[PDB]
């Protein structure tokens, strides 16, 4: 079973052992002096950070365990950051893409792939911003998949 | 010809040391010998099945003799928890005072069993040493007459057409209905007559089996037609196993959980199961069209499937023929289906004991479920690997056009891209979240790492009858249609069984599991994907188009084009038997781990200690592996000296694996060119002569030789240590 | 042939042919030149070819022809014969066999193993199972 | 198991040790 | 001679050279600081001298006292 | 192996601490000397014994060392 | 190193190679360390003191922390 | 006694014929390509393996196959 | 029981099956 973390003792009681932690180690510092100052910092962290976990939920061992099931009540825990990671990772293989498409109609697109073209590179960074609508509109066109390609004996 | 060989002129005319180990090697390919017809094959797949079966039968013979001359069933019926099984005797002129003491086991030198052949015969009914010296008797009997079958077909008046090897309709018929369906309502009655009679304290045995019968109602009620008299009088729950205290005369029932005393199926649910099954068997053996002009045929029900859209092209037109007339398709076929089942068979066994007493004896649970998992992984490496020698050799693209088949070799190129994404995916994927908490927990922050609950797995369990997750659905929730159907049948049982918290069945998972699960799926893909592209692959590559020509095995086409290194199916095969291995090794770690955690009532240092790999090598590795190579010390040994000896010897036997694996051959050809000068020019030593000349391992000889040490080595590393973990830590 | 033909003066070495060259076949090179020239031996070392004519023993077909390769190429030397003595004696010639240098066109020599087409056209493996002929083969 | 069980067994295993050597020289 | 520069100048800024030398047997030597970033902060072991770090085994404290450095000026 | 035998022998017999008197007490009590004459005894009272403070390194500022270790291993 | 592990895990602890058991000790290693330990005084006769501790001569500590100690060779 | 097969892509380059070490293959008239000749094979009982011919081939798939076959001493590169 | 079995059988089949099936079988092999 599962349980919100701040209404979990276990999750107290670790946040109490990394305070004790480092307690122990500043205490043989002195107040104001190279150190001391530095687990203060990290004592304040380490209330925040518990802070902000406690919205969480976790079982017994009292770690924050993420509900990947897409429930809405979770969509911070997975289903946002899953978009916006697809979202950069289209943005980064569309403009790839593009720039190839770019290349391959010079010269040597080899000695473009060598060396960068940082203006038309950065031309189709800047560019991609919508990257999803730009996916399509080049399926519909039929621009995005190919035909015929290369392949062995036995297809 | 008269030469070691025999079977390849090619060989025999070798003047090197290489004819002898190419001529063991290539000893059972009988489809490429020179003098070799379909007929002749065939024949001699029969006689070696004979001589196989054979051999089988003499090793449980062996096993059961060794058991009833020097194990101590007998001792071991009485108290079957408070002693321990005993495989056989050891007599070893190197033993010492301290080894000889270290192993005595009381009145002799023997070794603790840990097969679990003692808690599957004391099941079955079998309570006396002479029982055992009986059944090993008849099975010698047995393995008799099978080689003398095996001797008799081989020769020219009892020798098979190549017609009656090839009748699948009948041989389809006559395993379904006899050799799956009588065999299974064999085992049955023998339940009800010996099993279930001894295991309620009434020994029945061939003198009076015909005397005593099993039901007091007799077989009138299943004449009649009220079967339910069968399944009247269950046990009262509190029966002891072996004795008649709390006993009923139900023959047949239905009971859903497992025996409170021994935590073991119910013996009348089991005979009950085999009658179903063996009724099903014999009402599905008669599908078939044989002489009597009733049933199918297999080519017309293939060619009958074949969808009118046209996606899978001319259907299944020419698949049967294919099969039929391939051997090495049959048996990937097999192998396949036969790795799925003995996975099965662990799986089914672990979570639900079938044996009375197994669950207590952990040392043979997880020695048993290690055993078959291994062994499935290589019966799947191996029908992975024949089916790419059937499609080297026994598949022609002519007849079969637009086929399955053919249209998976025409689209292969799709399928490997598909399994390398969802392979590289698994692998960054899940090792990226098993290093990030790793680092996190360095730093001394554990809260701050990635635990994804596995929901998905947590809800299947929830509708299996689980309720610790509070799903509620289907059978964990009483007022589901499936649970008030089943209340009154088996759910009672089953629910008590499943909830029990302390038992195998639907063990509770955590992060942690999700986590491994996801590694043991990343082994799986990358595994299949090396095995897949290796049998699509066989025949032809852009590298190499002319595969096909080259055969199955062949060591490369040299340094031309690039290189052309592991070009051959079989090394993808050879490549694909290194990650069969992890993948096992993972799976049998994530078993045995989660199991040790169980079994020592201490399930939190594996919820806490798995979502990292430093607590895998810490609490499992290191943490269990002090009582094994604890086994001797300069302070004394102990019982366990042979497991530690064991797991050096496999430690060794695997970097002797290396060895071939990293140095190939044109190093060591040198060194023996280097070796030869030296023996022929030393004094003394000339009048010696070599008749084969030394020569370097192969190209592919080595391959199979490292392939061959670390596996030798991988399996007896982990024997050793699981077996020394689990004994030591209880024990 | 001309088996008492000066030999070049090298100094033994280990890596000359064995008994087995003695019970089996054992290659011979005789070459002309005109200057003391110094050249690598195939077993491992330096020699001094002969001015005039010069005759050596080696265990293997490959090293005869390796040797004759560096004597084509770090001299122009070109008329170097290679022969095969069984351990019965009788000589056989190997290198050039015509007189004329393998990859130079010449007259009179008939192809063999030839195929014909590409090797797409190679049967496949299962139209020639249990039979004594391979894909090769038309 | 007396002796002469185990005797008994031995001879047993001898019988199909000659099977079992006659088949594979058949083969 | 980057790398030299590189060693000298660490034990200069960011290293317990002086305490080492108050104390050379009580203080661990260490020239390496982490910055606070991820939690790697807990790699700045308390090797003593006030400042915490990375301790150093490549004998540079040793190499330096035996010759004659005093002050990390020089 | 040459710089397991170093750091096995040194531990053992040379490295350690020395109480009032003279009492001498190495890292590894004289356990090179049976220890080191059998494979078990290198694989159990060296790399197993000794590989504790690299697998527990974890929580502490040694911790780096701890994941240097797996990531070496990978 | 096989053979002792062999002997040690049958119990056989007498048959190994071992101080206790069947010693081979490096009587030249040995000898020369004896000789250094005696340079000062009969082959260094300006040496005050051996060039290494760990030939013989005598132990020294610093911060109740061994420095260097003969480090004697067995089997 | 490994099997050396030309097939009629051949250019007769005569690369192959060059990078030959054992004198295995040749040149002989032919009239499928305007160099007139073709490679040949007719001491293959010679041949060790080493495709330094299949390698030095310029064709798009080798024109010269060489097929490891039955081992012996010639093919096994023995000295001794 | 038969104590006398095992202590008959292992050596022949750990000594005396080998040794004789090695050199059956290097006679074969070679002849
Ligand atoms: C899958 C079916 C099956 C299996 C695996 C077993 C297995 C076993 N039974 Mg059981 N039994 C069965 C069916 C089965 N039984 C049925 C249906 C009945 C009811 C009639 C019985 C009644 C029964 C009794 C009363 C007893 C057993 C006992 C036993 C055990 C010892 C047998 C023995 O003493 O050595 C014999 C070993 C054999 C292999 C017997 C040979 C059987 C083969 C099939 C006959 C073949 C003959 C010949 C080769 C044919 C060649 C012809 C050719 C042309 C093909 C053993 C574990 C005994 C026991 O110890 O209790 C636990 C006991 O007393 N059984
Ligand atoms: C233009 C860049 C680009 C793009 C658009 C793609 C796109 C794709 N790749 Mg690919 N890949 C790339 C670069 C790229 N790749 C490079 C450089 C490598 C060598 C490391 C690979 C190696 C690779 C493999 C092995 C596989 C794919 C596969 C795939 C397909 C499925 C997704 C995937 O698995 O990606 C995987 C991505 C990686 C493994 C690493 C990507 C490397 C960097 C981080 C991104 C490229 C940056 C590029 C330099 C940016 C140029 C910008 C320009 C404006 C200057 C997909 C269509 C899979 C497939 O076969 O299809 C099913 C597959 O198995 N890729
Ligand atoms: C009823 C008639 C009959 C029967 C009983 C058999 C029986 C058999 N045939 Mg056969 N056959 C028949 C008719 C029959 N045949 C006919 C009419 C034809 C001509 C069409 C053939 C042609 C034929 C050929 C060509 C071959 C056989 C072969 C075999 C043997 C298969 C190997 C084996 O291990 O078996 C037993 C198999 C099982 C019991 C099933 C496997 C296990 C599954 C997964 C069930 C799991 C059970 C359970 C969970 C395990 C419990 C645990 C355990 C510890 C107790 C088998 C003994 C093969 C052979 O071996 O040759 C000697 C073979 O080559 N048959
Ligand atoms: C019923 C199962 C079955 C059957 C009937 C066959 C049948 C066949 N296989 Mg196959 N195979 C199988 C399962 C099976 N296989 C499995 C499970 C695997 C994966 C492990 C393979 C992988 C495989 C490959 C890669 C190849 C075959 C090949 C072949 C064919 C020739 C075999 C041969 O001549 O070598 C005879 C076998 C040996 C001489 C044994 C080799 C030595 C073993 C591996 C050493 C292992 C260690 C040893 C037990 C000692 C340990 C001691 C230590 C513990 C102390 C033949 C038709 C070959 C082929 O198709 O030819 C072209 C081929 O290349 N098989
Ligand atoms: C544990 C793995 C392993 C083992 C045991 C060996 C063993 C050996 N390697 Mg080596 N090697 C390995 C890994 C291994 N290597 C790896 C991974 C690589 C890749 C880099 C290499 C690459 C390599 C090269 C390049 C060379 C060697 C060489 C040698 C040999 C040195 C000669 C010698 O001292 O013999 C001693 C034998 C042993 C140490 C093995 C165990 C001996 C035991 C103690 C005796 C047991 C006998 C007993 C009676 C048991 C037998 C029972 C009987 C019934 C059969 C030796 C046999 C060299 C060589 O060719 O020889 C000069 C060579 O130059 N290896
Ligand atoms: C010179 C040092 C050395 C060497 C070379 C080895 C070598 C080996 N050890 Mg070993 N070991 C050593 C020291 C050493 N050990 C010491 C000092 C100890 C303590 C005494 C041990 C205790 C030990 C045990 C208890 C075991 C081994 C095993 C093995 C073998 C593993 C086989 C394999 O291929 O790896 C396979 C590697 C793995 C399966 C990963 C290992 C550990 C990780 C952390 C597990 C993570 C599991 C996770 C769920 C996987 C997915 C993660 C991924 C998705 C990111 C291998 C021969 C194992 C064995 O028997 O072989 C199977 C075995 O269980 N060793
Ligand atoms: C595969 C089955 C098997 C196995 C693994 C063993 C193993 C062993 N037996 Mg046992 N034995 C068996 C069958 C088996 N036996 C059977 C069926 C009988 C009844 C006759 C016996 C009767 C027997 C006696 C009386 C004794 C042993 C003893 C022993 C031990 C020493 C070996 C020896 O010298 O005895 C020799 C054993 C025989 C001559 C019987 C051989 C019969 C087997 C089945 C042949 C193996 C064929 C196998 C199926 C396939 C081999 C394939 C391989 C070549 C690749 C050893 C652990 C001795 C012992 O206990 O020492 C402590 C001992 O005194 N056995
Ligand atoms: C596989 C079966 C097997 C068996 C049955 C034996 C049995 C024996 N081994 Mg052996 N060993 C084996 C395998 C085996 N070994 C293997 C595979 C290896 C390699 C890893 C070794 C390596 C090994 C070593 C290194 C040594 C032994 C030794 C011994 C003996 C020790 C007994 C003892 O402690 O008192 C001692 C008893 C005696 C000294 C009396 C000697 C009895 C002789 C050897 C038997 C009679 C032979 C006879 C004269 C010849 C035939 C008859 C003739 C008239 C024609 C013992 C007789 C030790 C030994 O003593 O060697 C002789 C020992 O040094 N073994
Ligand atoms: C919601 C969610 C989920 C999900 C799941 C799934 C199952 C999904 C899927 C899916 C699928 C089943 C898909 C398919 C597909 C196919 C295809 C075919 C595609 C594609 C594409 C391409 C081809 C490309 C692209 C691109 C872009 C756009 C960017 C870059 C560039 C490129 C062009 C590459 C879960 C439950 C987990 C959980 C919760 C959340
Ligand atoms: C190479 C090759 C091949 C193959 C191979 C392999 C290796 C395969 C495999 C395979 C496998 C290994 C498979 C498996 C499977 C499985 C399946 C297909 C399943 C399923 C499903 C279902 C139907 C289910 C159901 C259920 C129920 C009943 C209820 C409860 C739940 C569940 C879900 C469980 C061949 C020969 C063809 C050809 C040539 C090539
Ligand atoms: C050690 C090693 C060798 C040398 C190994 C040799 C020469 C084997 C010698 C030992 C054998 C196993 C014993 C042979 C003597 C037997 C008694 C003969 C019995 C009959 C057999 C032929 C079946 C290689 O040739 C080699 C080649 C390619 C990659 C790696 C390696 C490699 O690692
Ligand atoms: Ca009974
Ligand atoms: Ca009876």
């Amino acid at each position: 079973v599962l349980t919100p973390c701040q209404q979990s003792e276990a999750f107290h009681k670790r946040e109490i052992n990394e305070v004790r932690t480092l307690e122990n180690r500043q205490a043989n510092y002195e107040a104001n002096s190279p150190s001391y100052l530095a687990l203060q910092s990290q004592i304040d962290q380490v209330h925040k950070r518990f802070d902000k976990y406690g919205t969480l939920l976790c079982g017994q061992d009292g770690l924050p365990h993420l509900i990947t099931d897409g429930d809405w009540r979770h969509a911070r825990e997975f289903t946002i950051p899953a978009l916006l990671f697809l979202y950069i990772t289209g943005w980064i293989g569309w403009v790839g893409r593009s720039y190839l498409k770019y290349t391959k109609e010079t010269k040597n697109p080899t000695e473009q792939e060598i060396i960068l073209d940082v203006p038309m590179a950065l031309k189709y960074m800047l560019s991609g911003f919508l990257w999803p609508l730009s996916a399509w509109q080049e399926y519909r066109s039929g621009q995005l998949l190919a035909k015929e390609d290369e392949i062995t004996v036995s297809p | 010809a008269t030469k070691f060989p025999k079977f390849s002129q090619a060989l025999a005319s070798d003047p090197t040391t290489r004819r002898i180990w190419y001529g063991i090697a290539t000893a059972h390919d009988f489809e490429s010998h020179d003098g070799m017809t379909e007929e002749n094959l065939y024949q001699k797949i029969f006689a070696s099945h004979f001589g196989h079966l054979a051999i089988i039968f003499l090793w449980t013979s062996g096993n059961l003799f060794h058991v009833a001359w020097q194990g101590n069933f007998e001792q071991w019926v009485a108290n079957p928890l408070k002693t321990k099984p005993l495989a056989h005797a050891i007599w070893d002129p190197h033993f010492g005072q301290a080894a000889l003491k270290a192993f005595t086991r009381g009145d002799t030198v023997a070794n603790i069993s840990y097969s679990g052949v003692y808690h599957w015969w004391y099941t079955i009914g079998i309570r006396n040493n002479v029982e055992l010296y009986t059944g090993a008797l008849g099975l010698l009997v047995l393995s008799a007459v099978f080689l003398l079958a095996g001797w008799l077909h081989i020769q020219p008046k009892f020798k098979p057409s190549l017609s009656w090897f090839k009748n699948n309709e009948s041989r389809l018929n006559h395993h379904l209905a006899g050799l799956f369906g009588v065999s299974s309502l064999a085992w049955t009655g023998h339940l009800v007559h010996v099993a279930i009679p001894a295991s309620r304290g009434q020994h029945v045995g061939w003198d009076n089996f015909i005397m005593t019968p099993p039901h007091p109602a007799g077989l009138q009620p299943f004449f009649t037609g009220n079967w339910s008299v069968y399944a009247q009088s269950p046990d009262s729950m509190q029966h002891v196993f072996g004795t008649s205290q709390g006993a009923g005369t139900a023959i047949l029932t239905f009971l859903g959980g497992f025996h409170p005393q021994t935590q073991s199926l119910w013996l009348t649910d089991m005979a009950h199961h085999h009658l179903a099954i063996a009724v099903i068997f014999i009402v599905a053996g008669h599908m078939y069209r044989t002489n009597f002009g009733i049933g199918h045929n297999l080519k017309t029900i293939l060619e009958a499937h074949r969808p009118p859209s046209g996606r899978l092209g001319k259907g299944h037109i020419g698949i049967y023929q294919t099969l039929t007339n391939s051997l090495h398709f049959q048996l990937g076929l097999a192998l396949a289906s036969l790795s799925v089942v003995t996975s099965l068979v662990a799986q089914h066994m672990y979570a639900m004991p079938p044996y009375a007493y197994m669950a207590f004896d952990y040392v043979t649970q997880s020695a048993l479920y290690t055993h078959h998992q291994y062994i499935a992984g290589l019966l799947i490496v191996g029908a992975f690997a024949h089916g790419a020698i059937f499609f080297i050799r026994d598949y022609d693209p002519e007849q079969n056009q637009d086929n399955v088949l053919a249209r998976m070799l025409a689209h292969k190129e799709a399928v490997i891209s598909h399994l390398s994404w969802v392979s590289l995916f698994l692998g960054f994927h899940t090792l990226g979240l098993y290093v990030h908490n790793d680092v996190v927990v360095a730093f001394g922050n554990p809260e701050k790492q990635i635990l994804i609950e596995p929901i998905f797995a947590q809800w299947i369990q929830a509708t299996s009858g689980k309720m610790l997750y509070g799903f509620q659905v289907l059978l964990s929730s009483s007022t589901s249609n499936a649970s008030v159907a089943a209340q009154q049948l088996w759910l009672p049982g089953w629910l008590e069984a499943v909830n029990n918290e302390s038992n195998s069945l639907f063990l509770t998972i955590g992060p942690g599991d999700f986590l491994v699960h996801h590694a043991i799926a990343l082994g799986l893909h990358t595994t299949t994907l090396i095995l897949v592209k290796g049998a699509l692959d066989a025949r032809g590559s852009k590298l190499m188009p002319d595969k096909k020509d080259f055969g199955y095995s062949f060591p490369c086409d040299g340094p031309g084009r690039g290189g052309t290194c592991d070009i051959s199916a079989w090394d993808a095969f050879y490549l694909a038997m290194f990650w069969m291995l992890n993948t096992i090794g993972w799976v049998t770690f994530y078993w045995h781990w989660k199991h040790l955690s169980l079994w020592q009532g201490n399930v939190a240092q594996f919820n806490e200690s798995s979502t990292y790999l430093m607590g895998w090598l810490r609490d499992y590795l290191w943490l269990n592996s002090s009582p094994l190579i604890n086994g001797y010390n300069p302070y004394g040994m102990n019982s366990l000296a042979v497991w530690s000896w064991m797991f050096l010897f496999a430690h060794l036997v695997w970097a002797t694996g290396f060895m071939f694996l990293i140095s190939w051959r044109g190093y060591w050809q040198e060194l023996i060119e280097t070796l030869a000068w030296a023996h022929e020019r030393t004094p003394l030593a000339n009048l010696i002569r070599w008749k084969d000349k030394p020569v370097a391992l192969s190209i592919v000889q080595a391959r199979l030789v490292g392939l061959v040490h670390f596996t030798v080595g991988y399996i007896l590393t982990y024997a050793a240590f699981v077996i020394a973990s689990t004994a030591g830590k209880f024990s | 042939l001309n088996l008492k033909m000066p030999s070049p003066s090298f100094l033994g070495s280990t890596g000359g042919w064995l008994r087995c060259a003695e019970t089996e076949e054992k290659y011979a090179m005789t070459w002309s030149s005109d200057q003391q020239h110094i050249f690598e031996m195939p077993t491992g070392g330096a020699a001094v070819m002969n001015s005039g004519d010069n005759l050596l023993y080696l265990a293997r077909k490959e090293q005869a022809l390796a040797l004759a390769t560096q004597l084509r190429t770090q001299f122009k030397i070109q008329d170097y014969k290679i022969y095969r003595i069984f351990p019965s004696g009788e000589v056989q010639y190997l290198h050039p066999k015509d007189g004329v240098l393998p990859y130079q066109v010449n007259k009179g020599r008939e192809q063999v193993g030839r195929v014909k087409s590409t090797i797409g056209k190679n049967v496949n493996p299962a139209q020639v199972k249990f039979t004594s002929k391979a894909t090769y083969d038309r | 198991i007396t002796d002469n069980q185990v005797f008994v067994a031995l001879i047993m295993a001898l019988v199909c040790g000659y099977l079992a050597v006659k088949l594979a020289k058949q083969l | 001679f980057i790398w030299l520069s590189g060693m000298y100048f660490h034990g200069a800024r960011f290293s317990n050279y002086v305490a080492w030398l108050s104390n050379p047997t009580g203080i661990k030597p260490s020239a390496q600081v982490v910055w606070p970033i991820v939690g790697q902060q807990i790699l700045n072991a308390d090797v003593g001298g006030g400042m915490q770090g990375i301790q150093i085994t490549s004998g540079l404290f040793q190499l330096w006292r035996a010759s004659g450095i005093v002050n990390e000026l020089q | 192996i040459v710089i397991f035998h170093f750091s096995w022998k040194m531990q053992s017999d040379v490295w350690g601490t020395v109480t009032s008197n003279g009492a001498i007490s190495h890292i590894t009590g004289g356990n090179f000397a049976q220890s080191a004459i059998t494979i078990n005894g290198w694989l159990r009272d060296f790399l197993w014994a000794q590989a504790s403070q690299v697998i527990q390194s974890y929580g502490s500022s040694l911790s780096a060392y701890g994941l240097m270790f797996l990531g070496a291993h990978f | 190193y096989i053979h002792n592990d062999t002997m040690r895990a049958l119990g056989r602890a007498q048959d190994m190679f071992s101080d206790t058991a069947i010693q081979l000790q490096p009587v030249f290693a040995q000898w020369i360390q004896q000789i250094h330990t005696l340079a000062p005084g009969n082959t260094a006769v300006n040496a005050l003191a051996t060039a290494s501790y760990a030939f013989g001569a005598d132990t020294v500590t610093v911060g109740s922390k061994i420095a260097m100690m003969p480090i004697k060779l067995g089997t | 006694a490994h099997t050396v097969k030309i097939y009629d892509n051949c250019i007769g380059c005569t690369q192959c014929v060059r990078a030959c070490p054992l004198d295995v293959l040749e040149m002989v008239p032919w009239d499928g390509c305007k160099a007139g000749q073709m490679a040949s094979a007719p001491r293959t009982e010679d041949c060790v393996g080493c495709k330094r011919c299949e390698t030095a081939c310029p064709t798009d798939f080798l024109s010269i196959r060489v097929y490891l076959g039955g081992e012996t001493t010639r093919s096994m590169g023995l000295a001794y | 029981s038969a104590s006398y079995l095992p202590s008959i059988l292992v050596p022949t089949v750990g000594l005396i099956l080998p040794f004789a099936s090695m050199a059956i079988l290097f006679i074969a092999i070679e002849k």
